[PDB]
Formats: structure tokens, sequence, C-alpha cells
């Protein structure tokens, strides 16, 4: 199998989907300290969305490894 | 010593006073009821907490209340 | 006046013997001490929880030490079917030589006790093989107990006292506990299983010597970081595997097979490994939910303010409940005790039917002891949950900070609650008692064919839904053409089906009309105990007989003989009355459990099926019949090893009976008797030179209820434990 | 306040006859705090059938 | 059949229990005279025993592994397999007579509250009014659902409650 | 005679008569219809 | 006493079913029941029962079936009296059934 | 080197059965009855 492609693609997909379409909703519901990203997408946002990306990627890899 | 309180619903029927087996309560002048009499508890150090006063009171709810507090030799009714 | 107790000067100025008992009974009620503030309250609670931790680890280290020095653990592991586990040796100088001969059972030097606590199966399953491992564990846990005792001393010191803001920080505590204390501990236990406990069952020693040189899997961490996780499930243990050796062994460390190991009749170690790994990942994910000092996370008060439905069916919803859970400790203790009691019932219900440890469920006395132990623990903890809920209503409930939410609306319809609990209790009592008395009259008059035997078709429908092919419903796991049957068939169903269609285990036992009647008696006991406990929680603020009940507190004797008489009117007295029903209900569930398992273990389940539908069959075939070898423990012909359980059986009957004295006879008789005794001592010459320092009085009313319930419960527990252990160990 | 013989309804929540109906006996016209004398057909736990109430504790319903 | 239960007319332990009870009765019978009163009483007992076993095997009851009749309490399963006469028809018969008793008592209470001595009618029963309500209470489910639909079945919140309601 | 029927109208006398009637009705039903378990 | 008297001699009462002594078994169980039933009165107090009756009275008020004679919990002394009476009846009747079944069967 | 010797029950059981209960009950009885200054 291709572990690097699945993990990097899932991480890129979840980081992009949290960077662009779920940023403003997460800011509305919430209402380290400063980055120079223009949307305030700081380190802990990277950590959360990359954690979800690695989790879904390893879930896909495990379900593929069972072949089921 | 126990805690005995008198509330303003008292109608000065004197029933509580004549029910205490220890002479703790007494009637004082007052202007809040037609009888111009109110109970008072100046000697709660001798009160045992038998609650005969609460049984004798006619008002609903009670105008005399006994809250069992810290025990002494007088409040435990000990003759020894 | 006197010093003791140092927390209450109202008790310290008591000239009577009431001072000693009320200093003992009020020592740990810190909220009502002299000069108690809120920070001081939380600090003493934190140190007390350290003290409980140290006592728990010292208890476990003592179990390990007495097994390692006095047990037969290195001899038990070779033949665990025919060798009895030894708890601890007996040094009783009151013995005689027949007792020393009879308690020297085998294989021991002197008199020993045979353990029923089941620690040999648990320790042998998790990898213990020698006594030296148990000595190392005992020394390690004594060291951990000393560390927790020192930490309890340490966090009271003024440079180490936490602030009030540290205790009321709910999000940090749930995040750290759900992540660390649950998930990291379950992950580390998966690490223990994979690294030690699975290779010990394969016949390979893995200790602290060689665990950094023994691979748990022949390809270490390459399937884990490749994502080829199905490689760790390849080649599991064969169905002809001898536990603790390499014959019939496998290579896998994380399977999901279902059912039981064929020899030990217990769960697979790889299944428990992937169990703890899955829930470890789930708890570490769940512990990243709440908002600490990192910007992301949920805010619990915002969650509580959100969940309020339209149309006002819950009123203000969950508004204002964050300042009633976080500010109150009795609310938190009530939630904790409700959860822990239900989980303890869950532990008992899932450990009798799905036994986890190797050669458990062939040691029948261990099964009966563990089930009965955790069921009575769960019953006491549930009564404590409702008791501290009533204490919450009396002390901590602010009605202005709860104007319109769910908790005030419970007090608004409390009469409908208590009335419908009264209705289900009366219904279940009338019809369960009527069916039992009917069947007893049919058995007495010689016609068993007339007796009302209702078939439990709903729980049998559930058993057919789980895969049991005895009742012929054939749906969802019992039919071969089902979607759930076909989807689960490759992976976990072939073990579950083989284990559920066996009638030699406790996994989904065959049920019938006796099981019907007893489950409705159990529902009766639960709904009645819930009626008394809920009625004590809700009428704690006051009733119509006593509207100002919140002004007296939680535990006051009565309000006197006026207004018709008000005896047992406090919420404490409702707890007192509900402990009897808790003991009753757990007695019903343990009589039922024990007798159905005795008829399973003997072979004749037809005896239970024929005799459990009428109460004379209970009294004749479970209590009279299974107490023959118990009461023959000692006799005028000699004694044997069951004489200690016969003495404990009579001991429990005696303590029970002595508690009846405090429950029936009340105070003023005894106070007049003690006044005559005071006269008799002060007038007797040459003994009145000795004089008491504390004035003797009788026990108080609340103290009488507590002492009577205490003797009652201790005699109840000792009587049933003596009967259960003696019957199950003597006849097997 | 209310007149003699009229039916009233009690709003004192710690009373036995709260949310129930009685009959006014007399209303004292002095500066007494609880002038409204109401009899009830059923007795309380103390065997009493008469209580004194204030003006804002009775509603002629 | 249902839950692996055999019918009682097919069950063997049912016939064994029938034979065992007849054997006990004839062992008690064989120590008397022919035309004596204990003999007539025991022969009537044996006749009722045979009639009872024939009636239980006739009604289609389900027996277990011990030969005793088992009852089925599920409306659809019993209506499907012909077991409606053991729980379902008895539960609606009970609800008819229990609601009869409750409705007659409720009408007696509302009839006697409108007098100058309701308690005196509660101690000493008005027998003609009680018999009138007892005969009129046969249409209690119709009158019950009519009092339900008008809002006169319930008292409003003029009930007695505690200070925290 | 009016007072004797008033005494017969009292609660324990009517409870005795009514439970005698109800018990006797059940007894006669269980005599003429011996041992009903179904229907 | 527990084994050779009570346990041993209750054989006759516990196996009296299906014979003419079955009534002694029924009254054995019934007497045990009544004895236990007394403990509810002996161990409790009328305040709890009065409040329970308050809730039930509310339920009856909701359906217009509250009696004109007000439901009251038993008095303290009547609770004690009911307790001791059911206690005595239960125990004595238990020993009655035991004795009679025993001595009629082995006599 | 963990095993306590063979005479250890004959000393430790009467110790915590008689001597430490006696010292404990005596110290607690003196602590209960002590007058406050
Ligand atoms: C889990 C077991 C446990 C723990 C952690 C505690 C902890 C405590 N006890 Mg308690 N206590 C216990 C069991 C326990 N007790 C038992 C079994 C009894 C006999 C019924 C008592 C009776 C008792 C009394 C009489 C007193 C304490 C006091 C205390 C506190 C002071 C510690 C000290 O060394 O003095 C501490 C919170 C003392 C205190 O000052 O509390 C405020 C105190 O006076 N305890
Ligand atoms: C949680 C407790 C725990 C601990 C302390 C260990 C520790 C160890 N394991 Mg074990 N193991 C565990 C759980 C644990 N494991 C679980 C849950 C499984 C089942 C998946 C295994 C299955 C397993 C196998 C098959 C092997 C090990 C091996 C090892 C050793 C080297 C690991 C390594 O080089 O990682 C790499 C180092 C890192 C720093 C990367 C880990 C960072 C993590 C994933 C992220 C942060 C969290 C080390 C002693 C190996 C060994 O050498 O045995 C002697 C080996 O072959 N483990
Ligand atoms: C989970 C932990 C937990 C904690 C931290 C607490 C804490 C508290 N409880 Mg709660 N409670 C709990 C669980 C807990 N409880 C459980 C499991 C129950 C059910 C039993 C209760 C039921 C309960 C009631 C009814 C009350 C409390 C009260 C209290 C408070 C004071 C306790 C005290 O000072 O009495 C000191 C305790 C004793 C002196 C115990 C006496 C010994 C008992 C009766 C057992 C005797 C059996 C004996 C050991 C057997 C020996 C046999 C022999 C042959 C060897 C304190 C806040 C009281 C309160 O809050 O008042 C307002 C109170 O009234 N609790
Ligand atoms: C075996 C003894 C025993 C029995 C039968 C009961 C029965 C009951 N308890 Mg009690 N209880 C007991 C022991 C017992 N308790 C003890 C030891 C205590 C500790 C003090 C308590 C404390 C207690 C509390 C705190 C509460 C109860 C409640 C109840 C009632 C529960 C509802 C129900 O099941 O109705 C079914 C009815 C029965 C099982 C009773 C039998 C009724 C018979 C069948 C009817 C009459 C038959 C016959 C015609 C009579 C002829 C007699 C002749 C002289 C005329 C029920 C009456 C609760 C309650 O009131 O709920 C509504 C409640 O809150 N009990
Ligand atoms: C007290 C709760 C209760 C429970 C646990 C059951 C249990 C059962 N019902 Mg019964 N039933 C009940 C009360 C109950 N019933 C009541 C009050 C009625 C009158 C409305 C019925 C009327 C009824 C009919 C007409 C039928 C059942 C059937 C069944 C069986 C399968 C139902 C199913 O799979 O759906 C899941 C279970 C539930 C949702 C519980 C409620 C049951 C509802 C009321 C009926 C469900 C019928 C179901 C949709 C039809 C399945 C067809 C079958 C061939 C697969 C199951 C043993 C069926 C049967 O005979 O199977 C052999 C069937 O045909 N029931
Ligand atoms: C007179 C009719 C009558 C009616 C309609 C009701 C109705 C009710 N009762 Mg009440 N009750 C009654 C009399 C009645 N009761 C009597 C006589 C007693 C014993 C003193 C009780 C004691 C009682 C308790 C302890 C409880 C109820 C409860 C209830 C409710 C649930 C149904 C139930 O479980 O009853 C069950 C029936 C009984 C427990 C006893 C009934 C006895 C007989 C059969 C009825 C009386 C017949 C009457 C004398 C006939 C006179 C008519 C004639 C003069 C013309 C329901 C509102 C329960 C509740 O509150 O749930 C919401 C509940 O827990 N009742
Ligand atoms: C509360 C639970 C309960 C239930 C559900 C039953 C039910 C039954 N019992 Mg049992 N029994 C019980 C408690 C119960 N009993 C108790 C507590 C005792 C000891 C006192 C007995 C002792 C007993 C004996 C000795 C006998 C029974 C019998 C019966 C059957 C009688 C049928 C009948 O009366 O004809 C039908 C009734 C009527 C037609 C009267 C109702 C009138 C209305 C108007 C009919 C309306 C219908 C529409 C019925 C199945 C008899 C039997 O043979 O069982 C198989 C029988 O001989 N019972
Ligand atoms: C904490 C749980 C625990 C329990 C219930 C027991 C129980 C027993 N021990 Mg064991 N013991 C334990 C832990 C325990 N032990 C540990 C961890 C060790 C290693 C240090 C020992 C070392 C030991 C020896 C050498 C012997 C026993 C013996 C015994 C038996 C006789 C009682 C005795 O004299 O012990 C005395 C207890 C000790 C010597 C050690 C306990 C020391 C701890 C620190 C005490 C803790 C204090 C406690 C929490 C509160 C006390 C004060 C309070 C009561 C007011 C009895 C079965 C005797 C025996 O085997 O008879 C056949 C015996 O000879 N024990
Ligand atoms: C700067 C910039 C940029 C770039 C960016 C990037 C490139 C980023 C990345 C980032 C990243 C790349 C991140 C990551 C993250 C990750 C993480 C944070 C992870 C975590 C993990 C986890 C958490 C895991 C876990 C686990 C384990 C350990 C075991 C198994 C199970 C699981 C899977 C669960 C751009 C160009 C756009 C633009 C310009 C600016
Ligand atoms: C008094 C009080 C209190 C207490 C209370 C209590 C004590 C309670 C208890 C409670 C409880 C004790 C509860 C329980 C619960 C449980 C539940 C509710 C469960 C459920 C379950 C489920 C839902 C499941 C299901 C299932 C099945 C069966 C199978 C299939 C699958 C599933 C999983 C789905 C408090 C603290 C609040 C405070 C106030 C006062
Ligand atoms: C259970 C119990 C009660 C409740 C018991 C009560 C209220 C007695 C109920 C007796 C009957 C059931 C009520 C009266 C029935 C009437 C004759 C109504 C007619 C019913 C027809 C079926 C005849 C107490 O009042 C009490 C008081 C003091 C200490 C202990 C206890 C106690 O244990």
């Amino acid at each position: 199998l291709d572990p690097q492609i699945v993990i990097s693609g899932s991480t890129a997909a979840f980081l992009a989907i949290g960077r662009f379409v779920f940023l403003g909703y997460q800011r509305r519901e919430a209402n380290i300290f400063a980055t120079n990203d223009p949307a305030g997408f700081n380190i802990i946002d990277v950590a959360g969305w990359g954690a979800l990306g690695h989790a879904v990627g390893f879930a896909v890899l495990a379900i593929n490894s069972l072949q089921g | 010593a126990h805690i005995v309180k008198i509330y303003d619903t008292c109608i000065g029927c004197t029933q509580c006073v004549r029910a205490c087996p220890l002479d703790v309560l007494e009637m004082v002048p007052w202007d809040g009821c037609k009888a111009s009499q109110m109970a008072s508890a100046p000697r709660t150090e001798d009160c045992v907490g038998c609650k005969r006063c609460e049984t004798a009171c006619p008002t609903d709810f009670l105008s005399v209340r006994v809250y069992l507090g810290s025990e002494s030799t007088r409040s435990m009714g000990l003759s020894y | 006046h006197k010093l003791f107790p140092k927390f209450s000067q109202g008790l310290a100025q008591d000239p009577t013997t009431r001072r000693i008992w009320y200093g003992l009974a009020m020592a740990h009620d810190f909220e009502s001490h002299d000069g108690m503030t809120e920070e001081n309250l939380y600090q003493k609670i934190f140190a007390s929880h350290f003290g409980q931790l140290s006592i728990i680890f010292l208890w476990t280290s003592g179990n390990l030490f007495h097994v390692a020095w006095q047990g037969n653990f290195e001899q038990w592991v070779t033949d665990p079917v025919h060798i009895r586990p030894i708890a601890h040796a007996i040094w009783d100088p009151h013995f005689g030589q027949p007792a020393v001969e009879a308690f020297t059972r085998g294989g021991a030097s002197g008199p020993v006790n045979i353990s029923t606590s089941g620690v040999y199966q648990w320790w042998y399953t998790i990898g213990m093989r020698t006594n030296q491992d148990l000595y190392v564990g005992s020394v390690f846990l004594a060291l951990v107990s000393a560390i927790f005792l020192f930490a309890g001393w340490l966090h009271l010191q003024p440079n180490f006292q936490p602030s009030l803001s540290w205790f009321k920080d709910a999000e940090s505590r749930l995040n750290h506990h759900l992540s660390g204390l649950f998930g990291v501990s379950s992950l580390a236990w998966t690490g223990h299983l994979v690294h030690v406990a699975i290779p010990e069952s394969r016949g390979q020693h893995v200790g602290w010597d060689n665990f950094l040189s023994v691979l748990p899997h022949p390809q270490g961490l390459t399937p884990f970081f490749t994502g080829n996780w199905a490689a760790y499930a390849q080649s599991p243990d064969t169905a002809s595997h001898v536990f603790g050796t390499a014959q019939g062994s496998g290579q896998a460390i994380l399977t999901f097979l279902g059912g039981f190991h064929p020899q030990t009749q217990s769960l697979w170690l790889t299944d428990m490994a992937h169990h703890h790994l899955a829930i470890a990942v789930i708890f570490i994910v769940a512990g990243h939910m709440y908002r600490t000092n990192f910007g992301i996370g949920h805010r619990m008060q915002a969650i509580l303010e959100a969940h309020t439905p339209p149309s006002g069916s819950l009123g203000a919803g969950h508004k204002g409940l964050f300042d009633t859970v976080n500010n109150s400790l009795h609310f938190q203790l009530g939630l904790a005790l409700a959860s822990v009691g239900t989980i303890t019932s869950l532990v008992a219900q899932h450990m009798y039917s799905l036994p986890p440890y190797a050669f458990q469920a062939i040691d029948f006395t261990t099964q009966a002891a563990l089930y009965t132990h955790h069921q009575y623990i769960a019953g006491f903890i549930m009564c404590g949950a409702f008791a501290h809920g009533a204490i919450f209503f009396i002390r901590d409930y602010d009605p202005e900070q709860n104007k319109g939410n769910v908790l005030a609306r419970m007090l608004d319809h409390k009469e409908a609650l208590i009335s419908h609990l009264s209705w289900v209790s009366l219904f279940l009592g009338f019809h369960t008692l009527g069916l039992y008395v009917h069947n007893d009259v049919m058995q007495a008059f010689g016609t068993p064919e007339k007796q009302i035997l209702i078939e439990p078709v709903f729980a049998q429908w559930i058993q057919a839904a789980h895969g049991k092919a005895l009742y012929g419903f054939d749906f969802l796991l019992s039919s071969k053409t089902s979607a759930a049957f076909a989807n689960g068939q490759s992976l976990w169903l072939p073990g579950w089906l083989d284990a559920i269609n066996n009638n030699q285990n406790s996994l989904f036992l065959t049920i019938g009309p006796g099981d019907f009647l007893v489950h409705h008696a159990i529902a009766l006991g639960l709904h009645t105990t819930t009626l008394i406990l809920v009625k004590g929680a809700l009428d704690a603020r006051g009733s119509k007989l006593m509207p100002d009940k919140k002004d007296f507190g939680y535990s006051f004797p009565c309000d006197g003989p006026g207004r018709g008489g008000t005896c047992d009117i406090s919420a404490y007295d409702a707890f007192y009355l509900a402990v009897f029903w808790m003991l009753n209900t757990i007695g019903w569930v343990t009589f039922y459990w024990h007798w159905k398992h005795l008829t399973l273990w003997q072979g004749n389940v037809a005896q239970f099926d024929e005799s459990s539908t009428y109460l004379m069959g209970w009294l004749r075939d479970y209590l009279w019949l299974n107490s023959s070898q118990l009461i023959n423990g000692y006799n005028p012909f000699g004694m044997n090893s069951l004489s200690v359980w016969a003495w404990t059986f009579l001991f429990g009957h005696l303590i029970y009976a002595t508690g009846f004295m405090f429950l029936i006879s009340w105070r003023g008789y005894w106070q007049e008797l003690i006044e005559t005794l005071v006269w008799a001592h002060e007038k007797t010459p040459l003994a009145n030179l000795v004089y008491w320092k504390d004035k003797p009085v009788a026990l108080s009313i609340v103290q009488a209820r507590l002492v009577g319930l205490a003797h009652f419960s201790v005699g109840y527990i000792f009587t049933y434990a003596a009967f259960l252990i003696a019957s199950t160990s003597g006849r097997f | 306040g209310p007149k003699r013989g009229s039916l009233v309804k009690i709003l004192r929540p710690e009373s036995y006859w709260f949310n129930q109906v009685g009959k006014v006996v007399s209303v004292d016209q002095s500066g007494v705090r609880y002038p409204v004398v109401v009899r009830f057909e059923n007795q309380n736990y103390a065997g009493v059938t008469t209580n004194n109430y204030a003006l804002d504790e009775v509603v002629a319903a | 059949d249902i839950a692996g239960l055999t019918p009682c007319s097919e069950s063997k332990a049912y016939a064994k229990l029938e034979k065992k009870e007849l054997k006990t009765l004839e062992k008690r019978l064989k120590q008397y005279e022919a035309d004596s009163a204990p003999a007539v009483a025991l022969k009537a007992t044996m006749e009722r025993t045979k009639a009872r076993f024939a009636n239980y095997a006739k009604a289609g009851l389900l027996c277990g592994n011990d030969g005793l009749p088992h009852l089925i309490a599920d409306p659809g399963l019993a209506l499907k397999y012909g077991h409606a006469g053991e729980v379902f028809i008895p539960t609606f018969g009970f609800l008819y007579v229990a609601g009869y008793i409750g409705y007659v008592g409720r009408q007696y209470l509302i009839a006697v509250k409108g007098e100058a001595k309701p308690t005196d009618k509660e101690i000493i029963i008005d027998v003609p009014l009680a018999t009138k309500l007892a005969w009129q209470g046969a249409g209690w489910p119709l009158a019950a659902v009519q009092e339900l639909q008008r809002g006169t079945l319930l008292e409003k919140e003029e009930n007695i409650t505690v200070s925290p309601r | 005679m009016k007072d004797f029927t008033t005494y017969l109208s009292t609660a324990p006398v009517i409870a005795t008569i009514w439970f005698t009637f109800t018990a006797g009705l059940l007894i006669e039903i269980n005599r003429y219809f011996p041992d009903p378990l179904v229907f | 006493w527990l084994r050779d008297f009570l346990w041993a001699q209750s054989s006759q009462v516990i196996q009296s079913y299906g014979s003419a002594l079955s009534a002694y078994g029924l009254i054995f169980l019934g007497a045990h029941f009544v004895w236990a039933f007394s403990l509810m009165f002996l161990f409790s107090g009328r305040g709890y029962w009065q409040e329970l009756i308050e809730s039930i009275v509310w339920a009856h008020n909701k359906l217009k079936v509250a009696p004109a004679i007000q439901p009251r919990a038993l008095s303290i002394t009547q609770g004690r009296a009911v307790g001791v009476a059911h206690y005595l009846l239960g125990g004595i009747a238990t020993t009655w059934s035991f004795f009679l079944a025993r001595i009629i069967s082995v006599g | 080197p963990f095993v306590p010797p063979s005479w250890a029950p004959s000393v430790f059981v009467p110790l915590t059965g008689l001597v430490l209960p006696a010292i404990a009950m005596a110290t607690l009885f003196v602590y209960i009855e002590k007058e406050a200054p």
C-alpha cells in the first residue's frame, strides 16, 4: 500500500477544510496567541485539524489493511 | 442550649406558656394581635426540647419552634 | 470542658457520653465544623482522598504479600483445576488439635484459609508465575502507598495548598482525567498485555530483565507505521492451546475472535488487548474536548445554556445548572455514586457471564463470592447516591439560582413522581405475591398443572436476537439470511455463537417462568427502593406535615408527638428505611443467581425450573437443602473445615437479632434504666469511690437507628456470605 | 377586606389549606397583622379548623 | 411452537403427570369400600382430574419440558398462534371489572360530596344511591372517555401542594 | 326498624354482606365451572 | 438446636405438600410472611407514612376521588400495636404449623 | 530476601491482637477525657 500518500492527503484535506470553510464557524462558536496568517489560523488549529487528518488517514489505512 | 423562636403569627392564646414543663416562655405586651399578647423565650438555657409548646400552639403553621441544638446538663433533663 | 472533639465546641461542652459517639459520627462532615471555610473544605477533602488512595494500595500490597508468603501460588499454576487457592495462614492459639488437623487442608504446613476472592486467576491471567513477582508487586505497592500518604501530608502544607480556583476548574480536570487517567492508563495496560501478559500465556517469560530484547510481534512497529494493522491479527491462538505453554500457540497480539478460550473458558487476551487499545484511543480523543488555556475547546456553561428546547417543555432548560454542579459537592458526590453503583452492577453482571480470567468459572465459589460482593457494594453505593442527593437539596440547592430550570420543575411535579412510583410498586407487589401464593396453593393441593406459568417471551426474544437457537424466533443473529449475521460472520460472530449456544456456561442462560417471576420481584424491589429514596430526596425541603423541614437539616430525630406524631420524618430516615429494601432486593438477586447457578453446576437445571415457580420450592430446595453441610461444620461427633462458616453463620444470625433490639425498642425505656443504674452505682459502697467522667445516658434516636441498621446489615452480610461460601465450597 | 360568609382561597404556601377554599368569619379592623379569620370544613394534622390570615393571603374565589 | 414449547396434547410429561396424579388418587382409593362416601368422593376427584387434563389439552395450551401449561403474554404472538384466551381476553375482562369498581366509587364520592354531611355518608352508606350507581356503572368506559374529552375528569391546579410545589 | 336498617347500612356490616356475596359468587362459579385457567 | 431441632424436625412441614398436611406448609409460609410483615410497622415511623399518604392524596385529588374522611397514617402507639400483634401472630402460627405437621406425621 | 521467619506469626499476631489494641485504647481513652485549658 501507499501510507505516505494516504496520510499526507488526509492531513492536507482536513487542514484545507479547516483553513477555508470551517474557520469562520469555529470563530463564531468560540466567541499560540498570534500568528501572521491572515485568517488567524494559528498553531493549535493546525494541531487539531492535523490530528483529525492523521486519525482519518490511519482509519482508512486500517480498513484498507483488513480489505473489508 | 436549644433554639426557641417566636413568630409574629402569635395570637396570644397563652397555650404554649401553660404547656412548657420547665418555665421557659412568658407573655409580653404587644400590639400585633387582638389579644395584645405575644410569647417570648427569655430562658432557653433551661429548655429541654420536649416540644409541648409546639403541640399547644393553634396557629397554622406554628408560631413557636424548637430547634434542637447543643446539649447541656439542663437540656438533657439529667437529675445527675 | 473537654478537647475531643476539636471540630465542635458544641459537642465539646457536652457533659454526657453522647460526646464520644457524636465526635465519632461527625468527624468527616467537614462542612459543619467550627470555622470551616470553603477553601479549607476542598483542601481537607483532597488530602482525605489521598488517605483513601494510600489505604487502597496498602490493602493490595497486603493481599500480594500474604499470597506470596503463605499461599500456594507457585503450586496452583501447574494444576489450577484440582488445587485450592490459599489466602493466608492461621495462627489461632485458641485452637485444638482437631482444628489444626482439619484446617491443614493441602498443600500447607499448618492451618490456612482457602481464598474465594479470585486473586489467583487475575494474577495468573495478567502474567504472574512465581512468588517473587508477587513480592516485588507488594513492595512496589507499599512504596506507592507511602508516596500517596506523603502527598496527602504535603498538599496540606501552606506552600502547597491549592487555591479555590484550582478545585473549581472543571474543564482542565475533565480534560486531564479523561485523557490521562482513562486513556493513557488503558493504553499502558494494553502495553502491559501486549508486552508481558500475552507472551506469558505463550510460555515465554517476559520480565523487567528481558522486555527490551523480546519482540511482542515478529515484525515490530513496521505494520503499525505502515498502517498494515491487520498483520497484528494474523495467526491467533489455536482452539487446542494449553494456557501458559507454547503448544497450540499463535503470533497475534490484537485479535477480535469472540467467545471464550476453549481450555480456560475465559476471554482471549488479544481481545482484551484490542479492547483496551480501542477504548484508550477513544478516551484520549474524548479528553481533548473542553476549553483549557489554548483557545479551542467546549465551554460547559455554554453547552448547558444552549440545551433549552422551544415550547418551554423543560422551562428554562439547563440554565443555571453549571453553578449548582460546580458549587455543590453533594451534587457531584451523588452523580459519582450513581455512576459508580451502576458500573459496579455492570461489573458483576458482565463478570459472571463473560469471565475474563483463566480458570475462573470452574472455581464456582469464586464466581458466587465475586458476584455477591460487587452486587452488595453496588446496592450500598446507590443508596448513598440518593442520600447525598437529598443532602444536596437540603444544604446546597438555591431556588433563586434555579428559577425555572429542570431541577426546580422536578420539585414542581414531585407528587406525580411519588404517586407513579407508588403505583408501580403496589402493582408489582400485588401481582408477584399473588402469583407466588397461587402457585404455592396449587403445589399444596397436589395439582401443579393449574399454576400460572407466564413464559418470558420478551427476554427470550432478546436472546434470539443475540444468536441463541433454542427458542426458534430466528431473527437478526439467529437467522442465517440476516444482514447483521452475514456482516459479522467473518470476524467476531463464530466465537460468540459457539459460546452463546453452549448451555454449560453462564452466557445467556436458558430462562423460564421462575426467571419471569424473579425478574418481576427484582423490578418490585428496585421500584420500591427508588420510591423511598426519591421520596426522601424530594420531601427533604418539606412536606405538608412539616413545611419547614429544611430549617432542621438532614438528620434530626423527629418533630415531636404533635400534629398526629412525626416519627421518621427526615430524609436521613428515608435513607434508613430504604437500606432495608436494598438488602432485600440484593438478597433476592443473589438467592436467584446462586440457586440458578447451583442447579447449573450440579447438572439438573430442571430442579430450578420445577421448584422456582413457588416459594416453598425456594425454602425447601435452596435454603433447607443447601445448608446441610454448613450446619454440620461442627457437631458432637467432631468438626471439619466448614466449622468456621457454621460459627460465622450463627454469628450473623446473632448480630441480626441484636440489631432488632435497637430497631424495635426505643430510647426512654433505656434512659430510665440507666437512671436506675446511676442510682445503684452512686449508692453502692466501695465502688462509688470510682466515678465516671462522662455522664452515662442512653443512645439517641438517630444513633439508635444507625446502630440497629448497622448490626442488621452486618448480620445479614455475614449470614449470607457464610451460607454461600460453605454450600458452594462444600458441595464442589 | 372580604366580607363575612364569603368564600376565599389561601395563598400562604406553608399552610395546611393552601390552594383550598374556606369561609370568612370576621375581619378585624384594627392594626392587627392577620385579621382575616377563615374556617375550613376539614381539619389539619393538629385538629384545628380555623386560622388567621393577612389580606394578601386570601383571594375571594 | 412458541419458544420451543410443545403443545400439551403432544407432551409426554403432561401424560406422565396425569397418570401420576391418577395413581396417587387410586392408591388412596384402594383402602375403602366400594359404595362408601370416601370412595364416592375420591371417584369424583378422579373424574374432575381427568376432565381438567382433557380441558387443558383441548384448549391448545403449551407445555414445557416438565409438562406444565405455559402462558403467552404478547398480543400479536398470541393472536397469531391462537393463545388469546389466556392473557389478552383476561386482561380486558379485568380492566372492565376494575374500571367498573373504580367508576362506581368515584360517582359515589361525587354524589355524596354535594351534601351537608359527606363524611356521614362515607361512614354510613346510602344503599339506594349506591345500588343506583352500581347498576348505572355498566357504561363506565363510554362515560369515562366522555368525561376525559370534556375536561371534567380532572381537577385543575386547585389541588393541595407543598410550598416548593 | 329505621334505626336497624341504618345500622345495617354501616360500613363493616355492608362490607361483610358484600364480601359474602362476592365470595359466594366466586365459589359457585368455581363449583359449577371447575378449575378455569383459560378463556 | 439449630440443626437437630429446627432444621431436622422441619422436614415434615417442608415436604407436606400434596398430602393432607399441606395446609400446615401453607400456614408455615403465611406465618413467616406475617412475621416479616410486622417488621415494617415495628422498624418505621408514621411521619414518612403520612408524607407518602400526602402524595397519594394529591393523586386522588387530581382525579376527584379524594375521600371526605381524610386519610391519616396510623398513630405511633397504633403502629407499635399493629407491629407487636402481627409479630406475635406470625411467630406463634409458625411454631404452630411446625409442631402440628411434625407431631402428626411422626406420631 | 523477602520471606519473614517461621516465628513471625507467634509474635506479630499477639502483638497487633493484644498489645497495640491495649496501647491504642489506653491512648484514645486518655485523649477523650482530657480537659481543655
Ligand atoms: C464515595 C465517597 C463518599 C464520601 C467522600 C462521603 C462523605 C460523607 N458522607 Mg456519605 N455516603 C456514601 C459515600 C461517601 N460519603 C456511601 C457509600 C453511603 C451509603 C452507606 C453514604 C450514605 C451517607 C449518609 C446517610 C450520610 C452520609 C454523610 C457523609 C458526610 C459525613 C460522613 C461522616 O462524618 O460519618 C462518619 C461515619 C461513620 C462514623 C461510620 C460508622 C460505621 C458505619 C455505620 C458502618 C459500621 C459497620 C462496621 C464497620 C462493620 C464492622 C463489622 C465487624 C464484625 C468487623 C461526608 C460528607 C452524612 C451527612 O452528610 O450528614 C448530613 C450522612 O448522614 N453518607
Ligand atoms: C415481608 C414483609 C413486608 C411486606 C409484605 C411489605 C410490603 C410493602 N411495603 Mg414494606 N417494609 C418492610 C417489610 C415488608 N413490606 C420492612 C422490614 C421495612 C423497613 C421498616 C419496610 C419499609 C417500607 C417503606 C419505607 C415502604 C414500604 C412499602 C411497602 C408496600 C410496597 C408496594 C407493594 O408491593 O404492594 C403490594 C402489597 C403487598 C405486598 C402487601 C400484601 C397485601 C395483601 C396481599 C392484601 C390483604 C390480603 C388479605 C385479604 C388480608 C386478610 C387479613 C385479615 C385479617 C382481614 C408493600 C405493602 C412502600 C409503600 O407504601 O408503597 C406504596 C414504602 O414506601 N415498606
Ligand atoms: C410490552 C412491550 C412489548 C414487547 C417487548 C413485544 C414484543 C414483540 N412483539 Mg408485541 N405487542 C405489544 C407489546 C410488546 N410486544 C403491544 C402493546 C401490542 C399491541 C399494539 C403488540 C402487538 C404485536 C403485533 C401485531 C406483533 C407483535 C410482535 C412482537 C414480537 C416481535 C416484534 C418486533 O420485532 O418489533 C420490535 C418490538 C417492538 C417495537 C416492541 C413493541 C411491539 C409493537 C407494538 C408491535 C411490533 C410488531 C412488529 C412491527 C411486527 C414484526 C413482524 C414479524 C413477523 C417479524 C416481539 C416478541 C410481532 C410478532 O408476532 O412476532 C412473532 C407481531 O406481529 N406485537
Ligand atoms: C373508591 C374508589 C377509588 C379509586 C377510583 C381510586 C383511584 C386510585 N387510587 Mg386509591 N385507594 C382507595 C380507593 C380508590 N382509589 C382505597 C379504598 C384505598 C385503601 C384505603 C386506596 C389506597 C391507595 C394507595 C396506597 C394508592 C392508591 C392509588 C390510586 C390511583 C391508581 C389506581 C390504583 O392503583 O388503585 C389501587 C387500589 C387500591 C390500592 C385500593 C382500592 C380498594 C377498593 C378495591 C376500591 C374501593 C371501593 C370503594 C370502597 C367502593 C365504594 C362504592 C360504593 C359506596 C357505591 C387511582 C387514582 C395509587 C396512586 O396514588 O397512584 C397514582 C396508590 O399508590 N389508592
Ligand atoms: C493492610 C492490609 C493487611 C491485612 C488486613 C493483613 C492481615 C494480617 N497480617 Mg499482614 N502484612 C501486611 C498487610 C496486611 N496484613 C503487609 C503489607 C506486610 C509487609 C510489611 C505484612 C506483614 C505481616 C507479617 C510478618 C505477619 C502478618 C500477619 C497478618 C495476620 C495477623 C494480623 C497481624 O498481626 O498483622 C500485623 C501487620 C503487620 C506486621 C504489617 C502491617 C503494617 C501496616 C503498615 C499497618 C497499617 C496501619 C493501619 C492502616 C491502621 C492501624 C491503626 C488503626 C487500627 C487505629 C493478618 C491476616 C501475621 C501472620 O501472617 O499470621 C499468620 C504475621 O506474622 N502480616
Ligand atoms: C506555512 C504556509 C504554508 C504551508 C503549510 C503547511 C505545509 C502546513 C502543514 C501542517 C501540518 C503537516 C500539520 C500536521 C499536523 C499533524 C498532527 C497535529 C498530527 C497529530 C497526530 C495524531 C494526533 C495521531 C494520533 C494517533 C496515534 C499517535 C496512534 C494511532 C492513532 C492516532 C492516529 C489517533 C502554505 C504553503 C499553505 C502557504 C504559506 C504558509
Ligand atoms: C437524588 C438526587 C440525585 C441522584 C439521582 C440518582 C442517584 C439517579 C440515579 C440514576 C441512574 C442509576 C440512572 C441510570 C441511567 C442509565 C440509563 C439511562 C441507561 C440507559 C441504557 C441505554 C440507553 C442502553 C441502550 C442499549 C442497549 C440496551 C443495548 C443496545 C445498545 C444500546 C447501548 C443502545 C442527583 C445526584 C441528580 C442530585 C439531585 C438529587
Ligand atoms: C405501613 C405503615 C403505615 C401505613 C398503614 C396504614 C395507613 C394502614 C392501612 C390499612 C388499610 C389498608 C387502609 C384502610 C382500608 C379501608 C377499610 C378501606 C376499604 C378497603 C376495602 C378493600 C375494604 C403506618 O401508618 C404506620 C404508622 C406508624 C408506624 C408504622 C407504620 C407502617 O409501617
